């Protein structure tokens, strides 16, 4: 499932950072300032994951049996499960990303067919 | 003093605007750029001749060229840096008249208009952007 593998390997991206940060925080040769900066990053990442979660939720809320949001970067990538797709649909989606985010540079919605 | 980046400024019209949320929908819809199944925001404006046809792409206000090249997605792209964080961008070119490092003067021609993945219809067009410290702004607010 082109969608579902999109999800799975975004979660690997995320599982590998989670892992790399923890590598530092449990190491001897990292200073307690260095160890904290790592923690800070884990925290920030989790915040990101919780907003992605809300946007997917709000998005599935108008049709869309599934949604996948990557808000990490400057450009926010959105993947949705849809056979139908239009300039109309995209705006409805973009519209509500704007309303939950300023700081927002570009948005890219992909409607992936089942 | 921001130059419309087209030598012949008649017959060349803006076919796509800079996407503004908090703007009428359907003009938002006309500010989307798209390829295959995916839609994105227009970060600049798109210029083009009625009927479609190529044409020369003049620099907007002058300065040094930071980038010139083909991008598989964007066609031919040139970037020109300017004073205090400003830069302009020209994409979907069919070719380029300069190389990185070239000093350029406003209204100095560069490559003609072209196509890239985002072309809808039969092309061609130029994509133009203005950026303050890398952030894109509505180029029409400078014209």
């Amino acid at each position: 499932d082109l969608f579902t593998t999109y999800r799975l390997d975004l979660e690997d991206a995320r599982s590998k950072e989670r892992e790399e940060l923890n590598a530092i925080v449990s190491s001897d040769d990292a200073t307690a300032k260095e160890k904290s900066e790592a923690y800070d990053k884990m925290t920030a990442l989790s915040e990101v994951e919780g907003t992605e979660k809300q946007l997917e939720t709000l998005i599935k809320t108008q049709g869309y049996e599934d949604a996948l949001v990557n808000a990490e970067g400057d450009k926010i990538n959105i993947t949705v499960k849809s056979d139908k797709h239009s300039k109309s649909k995209a705006t409805a989606i973009i519209d509500l990303v704007a309303k939950e985010i300023k700081t927002m540079k570009d948005v890219a919605v992909t409607f992936e067919p089942s | 003093n921001v130059a419309m980046p087209v030598v012949d400024s008649e017959n060349v019209s803006v076919v796509k605007k800079f996407y503004e949320t908090d703007a009428a929908k359907e003009e938002k819809e006309a500010a989307l750029v798209t390829y295959n199944n995916t839609y994105s925001l227009s970060k600049g404006i798109d210029l083009a001749e009625k009927d479609g046809k190529d044409f020369d792409v003049s620099a907007s206000l002058s300065g040094t060229v930071v980038k010139a090249e083909k991008d598989p997605v964007l066609g031919y792209v040139v970037e020109v840096e300017h004073a205090d964080g400003l830069s302009t961008v020209y994409q979907s070119l069919s070719e380029v008249s300069v190389e990185q490092g070239d000093k350029v003067k406003q209204n100095q021609v560069i490559g003609k208009s072209g196509k890239n993945l985002y072309s809808e219809d039969s092309g061609n067009h130029v994509h133009f952007e203005i950026r303050k410290d890398g952030v894109a702004m509505n180029p029409l607010n400078f014209m």
